[PDB]
RNA sequence: UCGAUGUCGGCUCAUCACAUCCUGGGGCUGAAGUAGGUCCCAAGGGUAUGGCUGUUCGCCAUUUAAAGUGGUACGCGAGCUGGGUUUAGAACGUCGUGAGACAGUUCGGUCCCUAUCUGCCGUGGGCGCUGGAGAACUGAGGGGGGCUGCUCCUAGUACGAGAGGACCGGAGUGGACGCAUCACUGGUGUUCGGGUUGUCAUGCCAAUGGCACUGCCCGGUAGCUAAAUGCGGAAGAGAUAAGUGCUGAAAGCAUCUAAGCACGAAACUUGCCCCGAGAUGAGUUCUCCCUGACUCCUUGAGAGUCCUGAAGGAACGUUGAAGACGACGACGUUGAUAGGCCGGGUGUGUAAGCGCAGCGAUGCGUUGAGCUAACCGGUACUAAUGAACCGUGAGGCUAAC
RNA sequence: GAAAUUCCUUGUCGGGUAAGUUCCGACCUGCACGAAUGGCGUAAUGAUGGCCAGGCUGUCUCCACCCGAGACUCAGUGAAA
RNA sequence: ACACAGGUGGUCAGGUAGAGAAUACCAAGGCGCUUGAGAGAACUCGGGUGAAGGAACUAGGCAAAAUGGUGCCGUAACUUC
RNA sequence: GAGGACCGAACCGACUAAUGUUGAAAAAUUAGCGGAUGACUUGUGGCUGGGGGUGAAAGGCCAAUCAAACCGGGAGAUAGC
């Protein structure tokens, strides 16, 4: 329930081989306002798929 | 397991879950567009859309059915006198869901849900 | 699932009378002793109907020789020769499981008019 | 579904009122008895002048069961209580001379034909 | 002997006039179309690779849209293979019907069983539950001991622990063929076969027989 | 080992040995048969529930084919228990003047740990496998399984004096165990319908809603599930064990062995199912995909620009009888992927409102009505957006032609 | 009187149970009871010790399903031996 | 030691049920307990419900189930009445 | 109309079980449980002081400390470990 030996710099970074965040690299431009947005999300100004939805 | 089951529990007991959708169905009839989470929306679709199917036939026996599922007489009037005739020729799909991003306080995925006409 | 439906609806009988729970039916069943196919009767009260198309069943409960005997007949089965309603009971429930606890003038069912 | 410690009623006039199943016979680790199965019983309540007395250790065949039987049709015959016909240990024949209440025809085996030709129903 | 690939439609029953209800699993066995035969020379072994069903034109990818066009058959929802016994010889593009199973009387049905998820030792391995009461502290459906003391000093490879249950290929053998319907393309086999409704079943004849 | 390695028993979960308890194969028998006695071979699977006691044990009651013996810290407390022993209270007998003591009893008496590493069970990511990709395989190796009663025929025959009662060979049915599955029979079903008590609320009546463990209840769809129903433990081979042989000398006789050739068990290897090419010894098959310019230099080893981004993949979204998360699967408008909707089914059980009867509770009619979840069939109504992103440009150094 | 006391001891006999090292009734062979460190009874009383029975039940055979809180994923903060 | 599920004297004390300051639901009044969002694995807490059996569990009915109110009838051995 | 009477809240306790055991808490929570007109219970003052007190007696309690409290001193006791 507790370690017998302090793990190393090696094993601490080996565990964080999968802690690395994944960037999006998939921003989508809107066809009526040219805003980049998340795919299938509305824009910051409230356009979505060419239509003004939220305003 | 969970095979072929429906309904999100939403980390609520069944009474809180029933009272939360009674409120949230009331709010989608009031302002016709509300900003809720993405899993509380799509569960609101199973609540507010039978209310508009119910309001398509105006009768006393359905006005009290709508009142029993929406304990607010102002909602029952707008359902039957406004939203009923407005969705007369629509076969389902009275609401749409527009994902609007993430909540600041807890990173919850948010969405707008709104009636598909909104009459502007 | 029209495939199981067409496989089911070719085996259903066209001779199921419209009984309800509370009715007193008498169900003639075929029995083979060794080679004599005999037709014996089971006459009690319908206490439960399961409506499932081909998988429809109904439970008949009688008091035979001091004993409660329940019998869950599968209808649309070729062992049930005929079902015959002898009186119509007037109950407000679909499952009369409380008649296993009542026995006698307690278990009297008011006839349906 | 008669197992050990099951109190059964007595479907014959052999003297007993209540017996208790003290072994399900016919294979090791065997759990339940159906309506054709033989059980070792002890007599827990008898009538004062019968054939058997309270405390005898003998065999019985279960004839009525609240769990009930399963016909080839998928149909069930259940009963309101559990019953057995008390049998001799050595030559497993019925001790009694009458059979009270119905039986089912899961007993036609030509070891119980002096039960089918005694019982009122089936 | 070759199998056929089918789909679990569900379960129903047949009533013989004898009085028995035979529980069946309805298996839809559509026309399996041979896409590739195999030989001892080029491939090392003899088989046929069939396909069944119909896949839409925009989900079939180009490496398999060409593999189907080499045969001349349509697409399928998948490809499955069957080892050929040393007398039977098939042709590419031949459609095999459920008419194959006229004289078989007993089959083996393979399918992917229903996934139970991460099951526990009680559900997965029929471990016996410890006491619900009588003093027990937080240990009811836990497994108990997984080993010994110091002298093995390890758990043994193959220990029954909790893990993924179901979602696995399972073959049930020796199922009685009730009837073969050559016009609805149906095979009714007695009993239940692995898989849920809609899963792809692989029905070979019985090897044990 | 005293700078701590928690004792007996129980439970859970085991694992090995063989000096074998059952089942399998034999030799002898003071083996007629049936039952045995004994030894030999064999560890594949199986190998009781209870009463009493803290008990292990034991003794009893019933089983069973049998209830094996041992190892594993007298397996197993970072898995459980805490009855026993062995803290502090108290008492009895007993011993001491006494404090107190007793392998003497007797009641009472705190069992901690969020797992780093190994191990194990599952499940992914990376890279490799040498152009990339999509598949289907092969199967080296692993693993699972591997139990058995009883009846019937053989046949009341072989045997025996009779009593009794077979081998071998089939046939059927169970038991325990496993795998799968919900069609049935049921369980559950706080997402369905209804009854009902108290009380608050919707102005009130009537209708409803909240709260009281889902208020308490009666039913119950799908799913999940056993007690429910299917199936399975092979047969066959191959080598053998103990064993029995045949031929056959050394030893003109024999002799199963030395040359040779036969038979021979649930063990062994297969056959059955499953995993599996990270099998780095990285396999095979089919299909798909890309056949542009230049510039820079130590230079046969490349690097840098412009061009073109393929097959495919990923991401995203709708999701799933898939699932902890990843993964896996379906789908993405050339669309039934989910929600809705429509029809149906199912389950409840005759809604409300109205009318009538009655003093009223309430009944009756409209009416098997109305509601109806996860079901089935459909239906683009809503949402699944054009993109973009990753991955490139024909792939290093004998035979045939 | 084999007891809160009996080692041998699960004494022995009776009862209760299919079966009872516990219990109840005895017997007396009191290792090693005994008369105010009281002896024998004793109604009532007891969160007292032991035993039996009826009811009752997931205690169990043998567990299944469901409802919530965690576990699990995401975001924020952020220990411990 | 904490913005700590604990401790802390007295007073006031509405309605509807109810014997009641119990309890249930409410008023006046006060709050939603200073991390959320998902998901709906095992396992663990806290509950609900179970076919057939009913103590076979176990050291031991531990825990759970059950019983439960008012009125009336009726009630044993024993007893210090 | 008595009662160290009975049932049962406040209150005072603490029998059982589960949780908790780096807790919400250096003894608690949850469900049950005992007393509840009394040898009760509680507030506010007081008084008893360490070989001393107080004790319906457990070596109990005497400021989370008790077979001799705490603080300061002897004192850097001594320590064949």
């Amino acid at each position: 329930a507790v370690q017998q030996n302090k793990p190393t710099r090696s094993k601490r970074g080996m565990r964080r081989s999968h802690d690395a965040l994944t960037a999006v690299t998939s921003l989508s431009v809107d066809k009526t306002s040219g805003e980049k947005h998340l795919r299938h999300h509305i824009t910051a100004d409230g356009y979505y798929r060419g239509r003004k939805v939220i305003a | 397991m969970r095979h072929r089951k429906s309904g999100r529990q939403l980390n609520r007991n069944s009474s809180h879950r029933q009272a939360m959708f009674r409120n949230m169905a009331g709010s989608l009839v009031r302002h016709e567009i509300i900003k809720t989470t993405l899993p509380k929306a799509k569960e609101l679709r199973r609540v507010v859309e039978p209310l508009i199917t119910l309001a398509k036939t105006d009768s006393v026996a359905n006005r009290r059915l709508a009142f029993a599922r929406t304990r607010d007489n102002e909602i029952v009037a707008k359902l039957f006198n406004e939203l009923g005739p407005r969705f007369a020729s629509r076969a389902g799909g009275y609401t749409r869901i527009l994902k609007c991003g993430f909540r600041a306080g807890d990173n919850a995925p948010m969405a707008y849900i709104e009636l598909v006409d909104r009459s502007e | 699932s029209n495939i199981i439906k067409q496989l089911e609806q070719e085996q259903m009988k066209q001779d199921v009378p419209s009984f309800r729970p509370g009715d007193t039916v008498e169900v003639k069943v075929w029995v083979v002793e060794g080679s004599k196919k005999r037709l014996q009767a089971f006459e009690g009260v319908v206490i439960a109907i399961r409506n499932r198309g081909l998988h429809s069943a109904f439970t008949v409960r009688k008091i035979s020789n001091g004993e409660g005997v329940e019998r869950v007949f599968q209808t649309h089965s070729p062992v049930v020769d005929s079902i015959s309603v002898k009186r119509r009971g007037a109950v407000r429930k679909a499952k009369l499981y409380y008649l296993r606890e009542r026995t006698g003038k307690a278990a009297r069912i008011k006839e349906r008019l | 579904m008669i197992q050990e410690q099951t109190m059964l009623n007595v479907a014959d006039n052999s003297g007993a009122r209540r017996v208790m199943c003290i072994k399900v016979l016919g294979g090791s680790h065997r759990r339940y008895a159906g309506v054709g199965d033989i059980i070792k019983i002890t007599i827990k309540e008898a009538i004062p002048r019968g054939k058997v007395k309270k405390g005898d250790v003998l065999k019985a065949v279960v004839v009525r069961t609240k769990k009930g039987v399963r016909r080839p049709d998928g149909s069930v015959i259940r009963f309101d209580g559990n019953a057995c016909v008390l049998l001799n240990n050595n030559s497993e024949q019925p001790i009694g001379t009458r059979i009270f209440g119905p039986v089912t025809r899961e007993l036609r085996s030509e070891k119980f034909m002096k039960i089918i030709s005694l019982a009122p129903e089936v | 002997m070759i199998g056929l690939v089918g789909k679990k439609v569900g379960m129903t029953r047949i009533f013989t006039e004898d009085g028995v209800s035979i529980p069946v699993t309805v298996i839809e066995v559509e026309a399996n179309r041979v896409t590739q035969v195999k030989d001892l020379a080029n491939d090392g072994y003899r088989a046929i690779q069939v396909t069944t069903g119909a896949k839409k034109a925009n989900r079939v990818t180009k490496p398999e849209a060409g593999h189907f066009a080499k045969a001349g058959v349509e697409a399928g929802r998948g490809l499955w293979e069957f080892r050929l016994a040393e007398g039977e010889e098939f042709t590419v593009g031949q459609s095999i019907s459920v008419e194959l199973f006229a004289d078989v009387k007993k089959v083996d049905v393979t399918g992917t069983s229903k996934g139970k998820g991460f099951a526990g030792t009680v559900k997965r391995w029929n471990f016996r539950t410890q006491d619900a009461t009588h003093g027990n502290s937080l240990s009811h459906r836990v497994p108990g001991s997984i080993g010994q003391n110091q002298t093995p000093g390890k758990v043994f490879k193959g220990k029954k622990m909790a893990g993924q249950m179901g979602n696995e290929r399972v073959t049930v053998q020796s199922l009685d063929v009730v009837r073969v319907d050559a016009e609805r393309n149906l095979l009714l086999v007695k009993g239940a076969v692995p898989g849920a409704t809609g899963s792809d079943l692989i029905v070979k004849p019985a090897v044990k027989a």
